């Protein structure tokens, strides 16, 4: 190994899903 | 109802309500929509939206 710091892209958030409350 | 999932990578608390989680961290799902489920941080009861990609189910 060498890096040890991965992180895939998150989803888009349907209608501001993970964005704002509703 | 609410299944348990574990973060495979840190989320990135950008929104003021998003629940931040790190890799290997355990989180509780409360309402999984279709792309961003709102889980709860076992750290101290943190509740925020978590991406369906960073975290993974305890199984596979």
């Amino acid at each position: 190994w060498d890096p040890g710091m991965p992180t895939p892209p998150l989803p888009p958030r349907p209608a501001n899903l993970g964005e704002r409350q509703a | 109802q609410g299944d348990i999932v574990v973060a495979l990578y840190p989320y990135d608390g950008i929104h003021p309500d998003d629940l931040s989680f790190k890799k290997g961290e355990k989180m509780k799902v409360l309402e999984e929509h279709g792309e961003w489920w709102k889980a709860k941080s076992l750290l101290t009861k943190k509740e925020g939206f978590i991406p369906s990609n960073y975290v993974a189910k305890l199984n596979t």
